[PDB]
């Protein structure tokens, strides 16, 4: 997800 | 407020997740999503030293000034350390199996924590081999920050996207307390007041909250709205009265730490803002924000 990777 | 603020220095780079100043020399680390970590000279301008560490995100980076290290940590699961004035590799070992978030050094013992999506806290002894001395076991998402309390480093703090805070004492198997945040997108970021006449922390969401906390009460002290997106870090300075935080909306907010309003937004135009750093003795009340575009030093006063 972009939460885990941003 | 008069926050006369000044740029001092800042420079476009890839995506900064990590950045800390050096307590002695005018240096600023940043570390980028490249895998790419630069020192900076913030006052000459002067690109003190870079290093093409990994190819993965270095998400946490800090200087053990007093051992001529930065230490890193990186997507690709490793802990490394490097001396800054001479390029040279330290360490470099598995630390999580999985990202590393955070990583925070002792003041007084040869210690460094970090914090990790494998859902641990992990403490490390530079003169034991690097020992793994303790591994900190109950959340139940990743630990996306962790700090020392300043006033005594014998207990430190990780906040974490299972919604809580958990405040431990080194050598103890559980958390001293957990803070239920009421921030349900999780906890983003966790710092501590530094001076001895308010027990306080402070906590970051995606939540688009801010929140201080007593931590003998355990009481909630304030909630500070008005960040627009996903709020990446807050912070108590450590000289002049106020908080600082950063935002995925582009901006840092500056809040009296008196009334706890916003005095100042500043979007300093780098896209959105990750991680903060200040000086830690205050030196011109510098501050350090590090976003997708760049970085910036900022001073006040």
């Amino acid at each position: 997800t972009f939460k885990k990777t941003n | 407020m008069k926050l006369d603020i000044k740029k001092t220095f800042s420079n476009r780079s890839d995506r900064v997740k990590g950045i800390d100043f050096h307590p002695t020399e005018p240096w600023v680390l940043t570390t980028l999503y490249s895998g790419r970590v630069e020192i900076w000279n913030y006052e000459t301008q002067v690109e003190v030293r870079s290093i093409q560490v990994t190819e993965t995100p270095v998400r946490a980076g800090k200087f053990i000034a007093r051992k001529n290290w930065i230490i890193v940590g990186s997507d690709d699961f490793r802990i490394r350390v490097f001396n800054y004035n001479t390029g040279e590799k330290v360490v470099d070992f598995e630390a999580h199996p999985d990202y590393i978030r955070s990583i925070a050094v002792h003041p007084t013992k040869p210690y460094v924590l970090s914090g990790s999506d494998d859902l641990t806290v992990k403490l490390w002894n530079w003169e034991n081999n690097w020992a793994l001395e303790q591994t900190f076991e109950g959340h139940e998402h990743f630990v996306m920050c962790v700090a020392f309390n300043p006033k005594d480093p014998s207990t430190f703090a990780s906040g974490c996207l299972d919604r809580t805070v958990k405040v431990w004492s080194l050598g103890q198997s559980t958390p001293n307390f957990t803070l239920t945040t009421g921030q349900e997108r999780g906890v983003n970021y966790v710092d501590y007041y530094p001076l001895p006449d308010k027990p306080y922390m402070i906590t970051a969401s995606d939540d688009l909250t801010i929140k201080i906390w007593d931590y003998q009460t355990k009481s909630c002290v304030a909630t500070l709205e008005g960040h627009m997106s996903n709020v990446s870090f807050a912070v108590f300075h450590p000289t002049l009265p106020i908080i600082i935080s950063g935002s995925e909306d582009g901006t840092l907010k500056i809040w009296n730490s008196s009334t706890y309003k916003v005095e100042k937004t500043l979007n300093v135009g780098l896209e959105r803002s990750w991680c903060i750093a200040t000086h830690p003795t205050g030196r011109k009340n510098y501050i350090a924000s590090g976003f997708d575009n760049g970085f910036t030093v900022l001073s006040l006063g």
